[PDB]
């Protein structure tokens, strides 16, 4: 996504024009970042098991890495297998190729034989399914960024404490205490650069997956009504115009 | 959700880390007697469990 | 500001950069450049373009039917147009289009509108939620920075320039720039949502036929309520 | 309002202030530069989400609430049930030789006697009470942004304040006096956000409450008036609306 | 008074200790002006929205859940039973010659041999029930509002104890006393907020929760009694609605 | 506690007592002892225990279904429950009561659990509010007592310590403890609402006399609701 | 409701309280060193391009 190549763009710059002034080992240590994730992993983890911790980070590897299909190639697909209805029935559907596991879902149901009211349950079920699945991990990148800051608090604290532990000279306590304060920043930048902006961009995924799902299963509940795809291509395409790609447009 | 804290308790952190620059800055071009801060130094280890 | 000194006394690549540049990653990380530049777009035309007056649309409305009824239902297109949306409406009217179909269009436009107008309110809000934020992370840098380099003057004074101007900018783009926005487009959008239900309830009237006396009438239903009401007794 | 409350709110404040004469000069905490900043600022930020007409009619309906009192609920039922008697011994136009007590209760019933329906009659009186619910949120909006934003104000003038002081630094021992300036308008940024500003707006949210509940009253009274209806119902009905 | 009251004035007692054997001294903890600056600062607040009546009020009614302990609902309950048996064996008249230790039921009780019906004596305890829950709302309001606005003011004054210090700092290795003196506001608005005035509305809730469930037993009861109902049935009553008003943290 | 080297540098009893003592008192205040100790009660009976997990309360309810569909509300007598929900719910119903009867007894239970644990919730968040309020009491106490013996130093140590661990102590409660006793006590109510729902459904489609793998079904519906269904993949 | 500041601004209040009071009692045994003084001010002109 380009927005990935801004976000390393941005760590980049944002990286190189903070540890210009000095050196770079200042701003950086393992034991400070591993503090805070660590004890946040732990405090997350007594709300949520290890299973749906690793869903969470799962469904967020998927949002990141891949990129929802487009609500424009749908069209395209949908329009596609209207046209192979038209033309020969349900039964030009299966060998079609098709790349989205929804749309394949929905017509593997299709092509067995059923009315329209156990086919949307089914549809309905899943669309709600994956809405809660990414709803869920929303959740988990939110308690994440709520918690990240505290254990970083208490990281500086227990520094501070051990900092207070090793005095006698006049000059430690200066690379001592920014040491220690190194921990609260990195709960910070975690929280409010990444967890929070995880579960955004996971919220933001839902509502393109949502979109779309909506879509696929109109679309569906159309071809199997056996409508041509006239009227279809205005009843699609205004769903375009919601959410924030009606922004987009001008 | 939770109500959460009032702003002046935000006011008052911003505050007191102006007041942390700026205290930072007068121990800056500051000179730290080392005769009276190894007795209060080894207060803080006294009081901390150390000694 | 420019009685305690100058401008030249705000300026800093790294403050200026950790705040926007924060600011920016943060909303990218939910929104898209081009709905961003979209939003950036509505801005600007909001700022740039004052709301028509609701007492200029009733009364163009009323001028209106007065001339398609003098001369039927194609007597609209031989005089100015003020917006594109009255424009649209117009040129779907001088089709010959049934009600429905119309009344369709015209409430996909204003749906469309409020969904832009909305979500332009929530990227500027995310904006004035961020910057303070960063403004925040930029004091605990320089503090970090300051501290680590007690020694060295040279690093002592742009570490603390940073934490200062860093949640200045942060309180600045917060406070006085992007929430500002965000109000002025939420107020842009409730004057959208007078203009343009003046207008539909306008031409649904002049399709029906309906004379001019109690049309402005029924407009004027609309006006006397709203957020103008801090002025009313 | 009572003059106990405002003998209590001028010994606060008396005693605020004497709380500060103790402290040293008192211009010392005096700089017009900083009230400038802060008020200017928070005038001009505010006027972005309001207009000068609005400004005024905040100000007006806070002024209101100082100097006039919500009346006590059981004088709006006592009335209620007096000129419902007089209804019942009399007539419709009885109600015109009772004298002012309240602007709300005397254009219903004025709107009751020139001879309207009731549904209109009740459409009016709810179209004057949201109205009045309304200007109560917006004033309160008002009042709010202000107390949001005083302490930014505050913020930003000790930060131009401060980095005005490092411009030019020159002389060692005249850096806390500039930076106690600096922090003054912080000072008078808290100030008027935690004891002018919030406490105005909860008020005038607090009188919204009771000013809803009142109309709210005040309009079920004026309909059971032109139902004609039993008196003593309309005082069980009140009472039993009022817990 | 409770195990909770008794446990905080012993714990500020054990905090005053610790604090002047941690400083020493006990003087440097008081200052005039703070206490001056958090005090006016908060009743000139709080004044802004409540009537000086309704601050008297909710004193009043803080000083009473702090001096009077609330009933315990199963006396209250074997005093209804037993005055039912009486009234059951002895008429109304009877329920004039035990002692009666309780305002309102006492004033119940008077409204219920005097003759009135129903319908009234209904009505009028159930204006008593609004007015005492009206009245420990309002103070429990006002306790907020302290716990509001003290912290505020003490965040006001430790403001004007900095600008004080700063403004007075000529080569700053002196200024320590000064910044102890300005803290003190803060440390005041702290200890006012989450130690009186926030304990003080969460007793006046359980209070009023307390006279609530108490109130509504004996309005049940004195209705029951104008009916006559036998002094069994309304027993298992009583009992059926105490169990279902107890909440499910003590069952 | 442990990156300092040891435990022996986090403990002063100043300091846990203020701190302690304090939330305690606070929340007495709020609560009653009852309350308190119902509440500690639950927190330990929800990390120290499991509730039932609902895959094997769907095979015991079908198990009783079918049992139940070759012999009539007799057969439930013979075989054992480890639950004691659904014990309760096949007592009520071999007593030979309605459905309406039983429907309300087993809804009033499901709101006395429900409202218990949210009791317990909120009693440890108070608690997890008010500790780190006692820690900004015990660092303004520390810190006026470091500063007023700025010149005894035998005086400035203790008094920083106090103020320091205190601060540390509220933090660790607040976020490491309360806060997260109240999040577990949260989750097992979910878990323990959707349990106590499947076992009310199961007990309802027991009595009206139907197919064990309908039921089956409609049980299996539950499993992909709640934070279950995001580790479902 | 109307939201408000996150929970742990209290604990970073505090951090930036206690971390302010021990800056100001390093302080109070620390004299000023004038050379010092002068070079950081040079430095600060430097970075407020102020020149």
């Amino acid at each position: 996504l380009a927005t990935l190549l801004g976000l390393i763009g941005g760590f980049a710059f944002v990286i190189m024009a903070m540890v210009l002034g000095g050196s770079i080992g200042m701003f950086v240590d393992v034991t400070s970042i591993l503090i805070v994730v660590g004890g946040s992993i732990f405090v997350v983890l007594m709300k949520f098991t290890m299973g749906q911790f690793f869903g969470a980070t799962k469904i967020a590897g998927k949002a990141f890495m891949f990129k929802a299909d487009e609500p424009e190639d749908l069209i395209a697909k949908i329009v596609e297998m209207a046209d192979a209805a038209r033309k020969g029935g349900f039964l030009a559907l299966e060998e079609m190729e098709i790349n989205n596991t929804f749309m394949q879902k929905g017509i593997d149901l299709l092509v067995d034989g059923h009315d329209a009211d156990v086919v949307r349950a089914a549809l309905k079920k899943d669309i709600a399914l994956t809405d809660e699945r990414h709803t869920q991990g929303t959740g988990v990148f939110r308690a994440f960024g709520d918690v990240a800051p505290a254990m970083g608090m208490i990281g500086t604290l227990v520094g501070l404490v051990a900092m207070l532990s090793n005095m006698d000279d006049p000059k430690a306590i200066g690379p001592a205490m920014a040491v220690a304060l190194l921990t609260t920043l990195y709960g910070a930048i975690l929280s409010n650069m990444v967890f929070f902006p995880i579960a955004d961009k996971l919220s933001l995924r839902r509502d393109q997956e949502t979109l779309n799902r909506r879509l696929i299963m109109d679309g569906v509940l159309a071809i199997q009504d056996g409508q041509n795809p006239r009227v279809i291509d205005s009843y699609l395409k205004n769903y375009l115009n919601e959410g924030k790609r009606a922004l987009e447009i001008d | 959700p939770p109500p959460g804290l009032p702003l002046w308790m935000g006011t008052f952190a911003d505050l007191m880390s102006l007041l942390m620059c700026f205290f930072v800055l007068l121990l800056s071009f500051s000179e730290m007697d080392v005769l009276k801060f190894k007795q209060i130094a080894g207060s803080m280890k006294f009081a901390f469990g150390v000694q």
